[PDB]
RNA sequence: GUAUGUCUAAAUGCUCUUAUUUACUAACAAAAU
């Protein structure tokens, strides 16, 4: 498990996470992937962090696309990306509540 | 107490009459020693003095006994000293003049305290009051962080 | 009247005085009590307690015995010591004040260092350099629960909880800032106000989301960085001038 | 013609605690009662279906805030059914002490019943006559009815 | 605390098979594990340039690359891989392929092996 | 080698003898963040809360303040307020800085004022100078509100916008407000065109944001 | 000797597959009869 990723998804790591959430409710939204379709998220402190990470990634991908090689196509497929990730953040600002 | 160990013997005669009087202390003092999650330093010292409020009051019932009341033997008595029940020292101070009323023997070991003196608990209430009313304000202090002692003085 | 009105205080019990830490992280660090080995939450919660003066405010163990300085507890509404607190508990007055007004430049009405430099985010007791009696209110969104109030019901609410806690000098809701200046007589005053009003909710028993002003995050109070439009800053002045003024008077 | 004290303990009265019935090593349903204290961030929980035997059982309460919950159902293999306010149900492991699942039950109305020795789901209801289980609802929510119980 | 650790520490209850199912069901949300181009430290075997900036990486040149599985596999039951590299200067996203027949590699849409 | 303390007067207390500990390298000072001896007294035996020296000498010797009060030496004072009056008749400034303000301490050179405070003759020209230079209802028509309530208070909740100008006294009781009226700037129920006009723009400018 | 750095506003249970590993790390060391 070199490089700390295995680590990380080591299965001790998992177990312990896991026995965090039963227990106080310790939650790592970075670590899981957010989910595809919304409505399928009852709780609203779920939906919320959902949101944040949303935006963060939103936030990552802005800091990164103004790179001085603007003529590189990466930068072009983030554009898309970017806006991908501003239509989920506004689906995320649904209006159940 | 201690434990028996067979080193002394189980008891002398009169024993049977005072243990359910100091059995009692027993279980107070069991109820004390334990993690009350006092959550707060002010109410954590308050089980600490009640500890001690009860060691001392153990020791005074003993002593009242042998002493001022005189219905134990005196073999009893010893051997009573001789298990943890009662506190020598303390007893052995009250025996002495000026010190019958005392909360407790570190209230009088001047070389601890900040200032070289005794707890303020053993001046009378009568002197610190006085104080106050020449100065201006109420009575100022209530109880010592040694042991709950409000007015341990022999007056 | 706190001394006539009560004596007894005891506004929440030892039994239930608070748990100790809310989980973040995986493991408890037993040295620094905060958890480790991860940083998800907000971690701002709202208080479960909070200072109805009136009915709390009361004679103390200090009282009697002439402390300067007043319960933290006792204005974050949770001294379980209550009439044997050592700390005072009512709203500090003015006389009060002036007595403590002495010590009030190197720590504030709850005996506690003041600091050299502000701290960046100005969210805990001010500094000694700067005096202040202001108080930047924030997080009204979430202290309210994202109610769609009125800026000035909100503002009311604030003038409502924070002209008890204190005489007031002036109070400015905002819409767009989306915040709540105030500001005091006394500094101190306005210190208690702050200790009192921290992660605590603006919502009433009347309001629909009562029951559920837990689950929130509190008010964010902290201090104020003055403001720049330009009368504020020509009044501030002009109140410098006078401070100056009164303090050559004092010399002469 | 003769009673005796068996026990002596303080409770949380609002802790709604649901009596669960439960089947004997022989052919029959006992109904076990159940109480509950929550104190000091730990529930207590003093149990019973006869004179005989008197179990207490000590778990964690899942809470940050350490805040009570309303109501407590047993379900099946140690799941624990906590009812905290908003709607919010935690299912707890009895015996690991462990978080299994955290489900925000979709209805503005206050849960009002919640049971589960109905043994895949849970039944739950609310005050306005919403009945779920836990998915789907079997009947929906009367403007002009409140319950407290069921 | 020691690189040879010979046991790490398990809570008092933990139920071996039990903690690895629970993993199991908390895998396929997991973002890391549940993904492709794992990352990896090669060398460069194939000494090529690279197309957009024609920089030339030589021979064992070391890249912290990701290898991805290729799922049509070489034959029947010997995996070949995707091995991802960037050029230094510009950051196009070279790779290869390890096609076992020849004993050696096949450029993939990088760069070309000189 | 050690240099003396300097606790003022009204700092220190009233009388005749006090007993305090001196704490080597107790605290970090408050200011420089560095390491000096604490003296903390209690003033008089009995009254309760000691009173620690926040700040290291040489600190104290460059503000010219109390090691307690954090006042003037002379004129017991707040720094910003004593510099002020020399400035009016420059100030001091701290460096907000973890290395920087550690640097400004060790330095000597009594930073700003000081000097002046320092030395009878000059602190005394100050002053001598500075003497020369001596020598329910609504309300409309800045001030505070806590000297609004005084005057209300002496004519026997209080809300008071400042953009508004418009205070709307609730006293919720029938009795006070008629004490109020008989027992007596304008005062309504719920030059004065040229006060109705500014009335009027206040109220617009309230409005318009 | 398993490198590193920046980046962070405050669906539920179910089971079935194994005589393995898309395994990763190379800082460590390098010869014949
Ligand atoms: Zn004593
Ligand atoms: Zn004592
Ligand atoms: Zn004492
Ligand atoms: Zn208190
Ligand atoms: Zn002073």
């Amino acid at each position: 498990m070199s490089r700390n990723v295995d680590k990380a998804n080591s299965v001790l790591v998992r177990f312990q996470e896991q026995q965090a959430e039963s227990a106080g409710g310790y939650k790592d939204y970075s670590r899981y992937q957010r989910p595809r379709n919304v409505s399928k998220v009852k709780s609203i402190k779920e939906a919320n962090e959902w949101k944040r990470q949303v935006s963060k990634e939103i936030k990552q991908k802005s800091t990164r696309i103004y790179d001085p090689s603007l003529n590189e196509m990466q930068i072009a497929e983030l554009n898309d990306e970017l806006n991908n990730l501003f239509k989920e953040w506004k689906r995320w600002q649904w209006h159940i509540d | 107490p201690r434990i028996k160990t067979r080193r002394s013997k189980p008891a002398p005669d009169g024993f049977e009459k005072i243990k359910p009087t100091l059995t009692d202390f027993e279980i107070q003092l069991r109820d004390a020693q334990k993690d009350k999650s006092s959550k707060l330093a002010a109410k954590s010292n308050e089980q600490l003095w009640e500890i001690m409020q009860l060691h001392h009051q153990r020791s005074r019932y003993i002593y009242t006994l042998y002493y001022k009341r005189k219905a134990i033997s005196k073999d009893l008595y010893d051997w009573l000293i001789k298990e943890k029940y009662a506190d020598k020292l303390l007893i052995a101070k009250w025996r002495k003049t000026g010190y019958e009323k005392l909360c407790c023997l570190r209230c009088i070991q001047k070389n601890e305290t900040n200032n070289g003196s005794t707890c303020i608990c053993r001046v009378p209430r009568a002197q610190l009051e006085e104080e106050a009313r020449k100065k201006g304000t109420q009575v100022s202090f209530h109880q010592c962080v040694h042991c709950g002692c409000r007015g341990c003085a022999s007056t | 009247s706190w001394r006539d009105k009560s004596a007894k205080v005891q506004v929440k019990e030892s039994e239930l005085p608070s748990s100790i830490p809310a989980q973040t992280g995986l493991t408890f660090n037993i040295w620094y009590n905060k958890w480790s080995q991860g940083f998800a939450g907000n971690t701002r919660f709202v208080s479960p307690f909070a200072l109805q003066p009136q009915l709390h405010s009361g004679k103390t163990r200090g009282d009697n015995d002439g402390q300067l300085f007043f319960c933290l507890f006792f204005a974050k509404g949770m001294c379980c010591l209550g009439p044997k607190c050592e700390y005072l508990h009512h709203i500090p007055d003015e006389e009060d004040i002036g007595k403590l007004a002495l010590r009030t430049e190197v720590l504030d009405c709850f005996g506690r260092e003041k600091f050299a430099d502000y701290r960046e985010d100005m969210g805990g007791i001010g500094s000694f350099r700067k005096k202040n009696k202001t108080l930047y209110v924030g997080g009204i969104d979430g202290a309210l629960n994202s109610k769609h109030l009125k800026p000035a019901q909100i503002e009311s609410r604030i003038r409502f909880v924070f002209s008890r806690l204190g005489d007031i000098d002036r109070i400015r809701y905002v819409e767009s800032k989306n915040c709540g200046f105030v500001k005091f007589k006394y500094q101190a005053n306005a210190e208690f106000a702050k200790e009192a009003m921290s992660n605590q909710t603006l919502l009433l028993p009347s309001d629909k989301e009562w029951d559920d002003r837990r689950e929130g995050t509190g008010l964010l109070v902290k201090w104020a960085n003055e403001d720049p439009d330009p009368a504020a800053q020509k009044r501030l002045q002009e109140e410098l001038k006078l401070e100056s003024l009164n303090m050559m008077v004092h010399l002469i | 013609k003769n009673l005796e004290l068996l026990q002596a303990q303080n409770y949380s009265r609002n802790i709604k605690t649901f009596p669960y019935k439960e089947l004997n090593k022989s052919m029959y349903y006992d109904k076990w009662v159940c109480m509950c204290r929550c104190e000091d961030g730990a529930l207590h929980f003093t149990q019973l279906k006869d004179s005989k035997t008197i179990t207490t059982i000590t778990t964690p309460n899942p809470r940050t805030g350490g805040e009570h919950p309303a109501i407590i159902s047993r379900g099946p293999c140690n799941r624990l059914l906590l009812l905290y306010p908003g709607n919010q149900i935690t299912i707890l492991d009895s015996k690991t002490n462990k978080v299994l699942r955290e489900i925000e039950v979709d209805s503005a109305n206050e849960i009002i019943y919640m049971y589960g020795h109905n043994t895949e789901y849970f039944i739950w209801a609310d005050n306005r006559g919403t009945i779920g289980f836990q998915q789907y609802i079997v009947h929906s929510a009367k403007s002009d009815v409140e319950y407290s119980s069921g | 605390s020691e690189r040879k650790a010979i046991n790490k520490y398990y809570p008092p209850d933990y139920n071996p098979l039990e903690a690895e199912k629970l993993s199991r069901k908390m895998a396929k949300k997991l973002k890391t594990m549940n993904k492709s181009h794992a990352s990896i430290r090669l060398m460069t075997p194939f000494s090529m340039r690279c197309l957009e900036c024609n920089e030339y990486i030589p021979k064992s040149r070391k890249f912290n690359g990701k290898k991805e599985l290729l799922k049509e596999k070489y034959l029947d039951s010997i995996k070949i891989y995707r091995l991802t590299i960037s050029c230094p200067r510009c950051a196009n996203s070279i790779a290869f392929r390890t096609d076992p027949g020849n004993s050696d590699y096949v450029m993939e849409v990088g760069g070309v092996r000189n | 080698n050690e240099p003396p303390p300097n606790i003022c007067e009204q700092c220190l207390g009233d009388e005749a003898n006090i007993r305090m500990t001196k704490i080597p390298q107790g605290s970090e000072c408050k200011i420089c963040t560095l390491p000096f001896t604490l003296y903390h007294f209690k003033t008089s035996k009995r009254s309760n809360n000691i009173i620690k020296t926040l700040i290291c000498v040489r600190c104290a010797t460059q503000r010219n303040i109390c090691q307690c009060c954090m006042l003037d030496s002379r004129w017991h004072i707040p720094i910003q307020l004593r510099d002020h009056l020399i400035s009016l008749v420059v100030m001091t400034e701290e460096a907000k800085n973890d290395m920087m303000k550690r640097f400004l301490s060790l330095k000597n050179v009594k930073l700003g004022g000081a000097q002046i405070t320092s030395d009878p003759s000059e602190a005394d020209n100050i002053v001598d100078k500075l003497k020369n230079i001596l020598l329910s209802f609504f309300l409309y028509n800045s001030i505070p509100e806590w000297k609004i309530t005084d005057t209300v208070s002496q004519l026997l909740s209080l809300i008071v916008n400042h953009k508004a100008k418009c205070g709307g006294l609730r006293f919720q009781s029938s009795e006070l407000g008629e004490r109020f009226v008989s027992k007596i700037f304008i005062i309504p129920w719920s030059t004065a065109e040229n006060i109705k006009l500014s009335l009027s723009l206040n109220k617009l400018i309230q409005l318009e944001l």
